[PDB]
DNA sequence: TGTGACTATGTGCGCATGCATGTGCATGTGTGTGCATATACGTGTGTGCATGCATGTGCATATATGTGTGCACGTGTGTGTGCATGTGTGTGTATGTGTATATATTAACCTGTGTGCATTGTGTGCATATATTAGCATGTGTGCA
DNA sequence: TGCACACATGCTAATATATGCACACAATGCACACAGGTTAATATATACACATACACACACATGCACACACACGTGCACACATATATGCACATGCATGCACACACGTATATGCACACACATGCACATGCATGCGCACATAGTCACA
């Protein structure tokens, strides 16, 4: 045989297209699986994975923090417009609440 | 003696609870209200750690969201206080009646 | 056993947009949970596209279709890109 | 346990509030306050104890809570799912 | 000359459409409007005469549902007449 | 097709499907904003409709795309397949 | 060989249990379906549809009519607790709205 | 060619509640609509539970559990009794 | 309306903790390889059907007029709610233990699939006749002065 | 109390929509035969519940008064109800393109089975960012001049 190649280094993605491609085949989605479809997929899941995860490390380095903690990821999806419609019925744990005050209810 | 006008320090603790992420109701109590509901589904239920605290978690985000809409209910009402009506007509709305 | 999770491949992200931050495992979990819930929901609509149009297999086009459906409107532009640019990648290489 | 509604107090529940952005809160929200927390928590606990009986299982996991909470829209990150 | 007061002819029109099921956009307008919109998603679009008939049972569905929750809000608020911001408040709850 | 078509959406339309909904009084605002809330859920479900119609490699949008699109969005509609 | 009867005459049923079990092969929900699985859901159906058939029946007979049209439909759900919560999200053409309104709104 | 719907069975349980009692064409639709409608939502609920549980067979048990899941109440209880007495009655006969 | 006193949030500074991160076993899974199989696709076909046009009535729409009354504004008052204080008690943390139980292994067997054949039920396309819908006088029935 | 307006009611023709029927055919059932998913019994490690202990921060109750909510009253212009002219939606047909669906041959692609490496997860330290607490600057609050 020749040398082994991950099929995610052949589409240069770091997610995984071997697995994504099995969880596709067990997870009764089909009967039939195009060759593409994985890789699509996992694609898909890295941009988007990459697009909280840089939105994060901004809200970390904020906070003067070195680590993503579960109040970033809350901070990045809500102030994004596009990641709050995404996540819009999504609960995540210990990240809080957008600081948010109604102006009527600030003294004048 | 200092005193400070009323509204002064609600709208601090509103600026330090918005800032933090820590659980607002007592570990305990809401374990054992956990397990007081579940009796009337089955009897000798055991709890994972983590199933109550999820629980918990799920609990809290939800009535910190219904405060919110309900907030937005008062207001509307040209009020500054929420009233059980202003929760009754968010939860109304929101379609959970 | 062995219970598998995206976590490795989350970390190899997070290296890559951002070489010196770390993350927590409360936070991992949170990625975790994130990447599982959007691939249910992108294979879920792909299954469904292709049994209304009486196909028994899911292909590149069903998950370009199934994006466009799920994600907003920049979030969509830029995933079908990504997309398509690994399946061309992928297909160059075989 | 009998009467574990009345553990979630009054200071609780306007930390609650706080975070929900509440300046004023009146006297009658903590009953009504409680009256809701006790329905959402059946409806996600008579699922979740629904998942651990097809599972065949006495104890109730976090992914059976998951699974509830998911079943509802009410979908939760952190916990495995 | 006779004359009805404020209010006693839309308590009247409230029972007359709330008891009949009939579509209350005229559909001959509805559709000009669907083709419209579809004109900037594709170029020479055709609909089939239910997929419209859906898009205006859905429409006016959502409408209708849309009006029972701003009444709501009006009236939460000591009024009886609608305003924009009861709208407003009924779809932010909602979630839009 | 033609253009500026929401004005087709007439005032006294407006007012039926606020009498259906069990509205009495109506402001002289409702009706600019209301035509701008109907252009929005059109816009969200022609849109995902047109989408269905694509991956069918179809010119002609359906009522079963229509359908689709309406439960994609959580509205589900009965009686058109 | 003998006489060939149908699943639903064993099971005493009207709604088709050899259907529904090539709808859930076919449908991609599970590997292998068991024998007792569309028995049970086509009962299930069944029963669903007669709930909602009788309260509709009832409708058409209050207003003097003896073919049930969409606003039967929608009075039999919209009047049953239980039919409206499992139809929250659901919207029936034709079926107009339940007659409501506000108190204060009425003439004082 | 031929369409498969549901209404045929939907009329012969209008019979027996009310056998003097027609259905126009479009209230059948919407009958056919909710029948589809309740399928999918039983059958996705019973795929899932499946999937949790480490399973390749929807069985009863889990068309029982997806019953008492997104069935209110009393509707449940009674569901799950027409349900089991239909197997039952299924597995005494064959 | 500026100004002092009082309070509380924020900002470094110093320090221990535990939790994230890097380093190896190893094993299970993805990969390379042919191989056979069936789905999907391009081609052509005929037909429904959606589009556009032209015509007609008459229903609904738009405009204007008058006016009632609801909205909003301001006023005042009582009391409910916030703030702060003192006290104790129930929570949070750590510790340990016994027990129930969720988990994994192994054997086997019953159930579901697969295949082919017989065939009966189901959907399509037509008759057929019912209920539904459209008028016209009557019959209350409510509103309004 | 009487008048005027609107919705309803028994009433008759008319029709279009539902109901029933006959026929092919495609899907269901029947009968094997196979095999693997599932069950069951066992063992094992897990982690949950139970108890115990402590200290202390939070919850509870009280007293005080501020200002918010609720009622009240005022006035005004906004919106309802009405009438009138009219635009145009609805229905109705007629014609034609044209797209959609069926049908079919068939190659491309996907599943299948198997060997085999290697990538991934569990376990192992390890050190380092976070938490904790002290002091100190600092923005903010609230009478008071």
């Amino acid at each position: 045989r020749a040398k082994a190649k991950t099929r995610s280094s052949r589409a240069g993605l770091q997610f995984p297209v071997g697995r994504v491609h099995r969880l596709l085949r067990k997870g009764n989605y089909a009967e039939r699986v195009g060759a593409g479809a994985p890789v699509y997929l996992a694609a898909v899941l890295e941009y988007l994975t990459a697009e909280i995860l840089e939105l994060a490390g901004n809200a970390a380095r904020d906070n003067k923090k070195t680590r993503i903690i579960p109040r970033h990821l809350q901070l990045a999806v809500r102030n994004d417009e596009e990641l709050n419609k995404l996540l819009g019925r999504v609960t995540i744990a210990q990240g809080g609440v957008l600081p948010n005050i109604q102006s009527v209810l600030l003294p004048k | 003696p200092h005193r400070y006008r009323p509204g002064t320090v609600a709208l601090r603790e509103i600026r330090r609870y918005q800032k933090s992420t820590e659980l607002l109701i007592r570990k305990l109590p809401f374990q054992r209200l956990v397990r007081e509901i579940a009796q009337d589904f089955k009897t000798d239920l055991r709890f994972q750690s983590s199933a109550v605290m999820a629980l918990q978690e799920a609990s809290e985000a939800y009535l910190v969201a219904l405060f919110e809409d309900t907030n937005l209910c008062a207001i509307h009402a040209k009020r500054v206080t929420i009233m059980p009506k202003d929760i009754q007509l968010a939860r109304r709305i929101r379609g959970e009646r | 056993t062995r219970k598998e999770s995206y976590a490795i491949y989350v970390y190899k992200v997070l290296k890559q947009v951002h070489p010196d931050t770390g993350i927590s495992s409360k936070a991992m979990s949170i990625m975790n949970s994130f990447v599982n819930d959007v691939f249910e929901r992108i294979a879920g609509e792909a299954s469904r596209l292709a049994h209304y149009n009486k196909r028994s297999t899911i292909t590149s086009r069903e998950i370009q279709t199934a994006v466009r459906l799920l994600l907003p409107g920049e979030l969509a532009k830029h995933a079908v890109s990504e997309g398509t640019k690994a399946v061309t990648k992928y297909t160059s290489a075989k | 346990l009998r009467d574990n509604i009345q553990g979630i107090t009054k200071p609780a529940i306007r930390r609650l509030a706080r975070r929900g952005g509440v300046k004023r809160i009146s006297g009658l929200i903590y009953e009504e306050t409680r009256g809701v927390l006790k329905v959402f928590l059946e409806n996600v606990i008579r699922d979740a104890v629904t998942y651990t009986e097809h599972a065949k299982r006495k104890t109730v996991t976090a992914m059976d809570v998951v699974y509830a909470l998911k079943r509802q829209g009410r979908t939760l990150y952190g916990f495995g799912g």
